[PDB]
């Protein structure tokens, strides 16, 4: 009988909620009008510490200045190398920032994928154990090597076949360990301003040594688009001085805190004898193709995501194909899946595998210069 | 002409622009172009094509 | 066999994704043409434009070379957004070498937006932002100008 108290409480709910929400957005947008006090700044980077209260900043289009802080902007934080926000009129420092530059360091840094198992293809005989010693064990205990007093194993070279001991079967224990696994495809050091090579060597290490036991990995040591010439015209000491400054900031002169080098390639032709000394490549290692039963391994792990009957002759594909590549067995699985797409079947029959044997192992045979070992 | 010296290349960018707007993907039309060179062996086979 | 590879590996993702899902595989991302400059490369992209209707998108090479700086990377992102709006994306670029250059190892100068459009093209393209509705067509004259 008194629903006009609820027609007044409903007027309260609706009208007060709507006017309060409109005036609440008007409160935050009156604060956006109050941002006509917060009217702009400049941004520069500290280039040096001039005096304890002065700094030289970098206008990004041009000139360099003398600034101070606001009052309490932590003058120890503003080291040369930080980025600050600069005042508009007084031009002095207002607020620190992060950032840094070109993503050719970044797109090789943390685009880095991982394998869904330790056995992504197979053949983990020396792999698990010796890679385990060269990375994980002195990072767990440096004092064992401090019975001798030397840095951790200076890193193998995964050489052999291009593709079972080159890029595949490189990230086996890396999937398990997961500490500081970056990528360096070594084309990102051959720069434009050619002395940025050593600067990006500093940018490699001085960004790496955070995840403290670092993984210095380098696929394809001398990589740029194309092939390579010999000890004549300009197929020259770019590699040598670049690689010796690599080895400079790897070990020898400068390193810190149980960083593990890992080199992995067989493509380059020109390499340093001083690369090949004990102390920078103290241990090295070799990889066979398969031993024909690692063929069975890489096939039985390549026989993964395939609908079948369970009748796929592994001996026929192992012995009848000769690819010697997990990527070759990848192509085998791919084209056998396409020949189940052909003839319209969900299952990949063993004869689709032999069609893959035929077509893939014949298109496989359109290659020359099937051998690679430096020096 | 390009290997690890990295010098003069922008004219080649202009010339590839010329090939792009010249021929292939809706070329000229009622336009008859005569060219001349003393050096045929310094040409590009991105214009040698009939 | 090149028509086989072309149609049967690009147009079948346009019509049969589940046929990859019934078997448990994954269609390739990135298809590249190369060879001598007379065998017909643009013709295959035009045969795609004819015999398929899944939003053919040309893209000319030195059009991406910019002077008002910052336009070509935005333009490539616009191209992938626009072809994303019509989800099966037939995407072709001719003379990829004219925008994907061997990074020249020399000082004192350099055009920059070739690198900017290159980084953003590889960014929008593959690796970062993966998507199964990108059908990458590209044709060039030469191969040893390109980047690994
Ligand atoms: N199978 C073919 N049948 C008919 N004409 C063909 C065939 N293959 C090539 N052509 C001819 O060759 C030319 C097409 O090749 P191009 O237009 O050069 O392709 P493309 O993309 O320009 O190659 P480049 O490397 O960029 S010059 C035209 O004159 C076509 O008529």
């Amino acid at each position: 009988k008194l629903l006009e108290h609820k027609e007044i409480d409903g007027r309260l709910k609706e009208l007060r909620e709507q006017l309060k929400e409109l005036t609440k957005q008007y409160e935050k947008s009156e604060n956006d009008l109050k941002a006509l006090q917060s009217v702009g700044q400049i941004v520069g980077e500290v280039l040096k510490q001039l005096t304890e209260e002065k700094f030289i900043v970098k206008a990004t289009n041009g000139p360099r200045y003398v600034v101070g802080c606001r009052r309490q902007l932590d003058k120890s934080k503003l080291k040369p190398g930080t980025r600050v926000a600069l005042d508009m009129t007084t031009l002095t420092i207002m607020r620190y920032l992060p950032r840094e530059v070109d993503p050719l360091v970044y797109n090789m840094s943390h685009e880095d994928p991982g394998n869904v198992s330790y056995s992504e293809i197979g053949g983990l005989s020396e792999q698990i154990r010796e890679l385990r010693e060269v990375i994980e064990l002195p990072l767990t205990n440096p004092e064992l090597f401090q019975r001798v007093g030397i840095i951790p194993p200076k890193g193998c070279l995964l050489y052999g076949p291009p593709g079972t001991g080159k890029t595949l079967l490189a990230r086996a224990v890396a999937s398990q360990l997961d500490c500081n696994f970056l990528k360096v495809v070594s084309s990102s050091i051959v720069d434009k301003y050619i002395g940025e090579s050593a600067r990006l060597i500093r940018e490699m290490f001085n960004y790496a040594r955070d995840h403290q036991p670092c993984i210095i990995f380098m696929d394809e040591i001398d990589a740029i688009g194309g092939r390579r010439f010999s000890e004549g015209t300009s197929a020259d000491r770019e590699i040598q001085r670049t690689l010796m400054e690599l080895l400079n900031q790897m070990d020898g002169f400068d390193t810190l805190h149980r960083v593990k080098m890992i080199m992995a390639t067989n493509r380059p032709d020109t390499l340093d004898p001083a690369l090949l000394r004990p102390g920078r490549l103290d241990r090295k290692i070799h990889i066979d193709l398969p031993n024909e039963q690692a063929r069975l391994d890489i096939l039985k792990i390549h026989a993964g995501p395939i609908t079948k009957h369970g009748e796929i002759d592994y001996e026929a594909i192992v012995k009848l194909s000769d690819g010697f590549n997990g990527a070759d067995l990848r192509n085998v699985c791919t084209e056998a899946g396409m020949f189940a797409i052909r003839a319209d079947h969900d299952f990949v029959v063993q004869e689709d595998f032999m069609k893959a044997v035929r077509k893939v192992a014949d298109s496989k045979k359109l290659e020359s210069k099937l051998d690679y070992k430096p020096v | 002409f390009d290997d690890g010296a990295g010098g003069d290349n922008e004219v080649q960018r202009t010339m590839l622009e010329l090939i792009n707007q010249l021929d292939g993907f809706d070329p000229r039309g009622n336009i008859k172009v005569l060219m001349a060179t003393n050096r045929p062996d310094t040409l590009d086979p991105a214009l040698m094509r009939p | 066999k090149q028509i086989q590879e072309l149609v049967e590996a690009i147009v079948l993702p346009m019509n049969h994704k589940e046929k990859f899902e019934n078997l448990g595989i994954q269609p390739p991302k990135g298809v590249l043409m190369y060879g001598p400059p007379g065998t017909g490369k643009t013709l295959l992209a035009r045969a795609c434009a004819a015999q398929t209707k899944a939003t053919f998108l040309k893209l000319a090479g030195p059009q991406l070379v910019q002077m008002f700086i910052g336009d070509g990377a935005k333009l490539v992102r616009d191209a992938f957004a626009l072809a994303k709006e019509k989800a099966p994306s037939i995407i072709f670029i001719d003379e990829l070498d004219a925008i994907g250059t061997k990074r020249f190892d020399s000082e004192k100068a350099g055009d920059r937006e070739v690198q900017r459009t290159m980084l953003e093209l590889l960014n929008q393209l593959d690796g970062f932002q993966p998507n199964t509705q990108v059908k990458v067509i590209a044709a060039t004259n030469r191969v040893d100008i390109l980047d690994p």
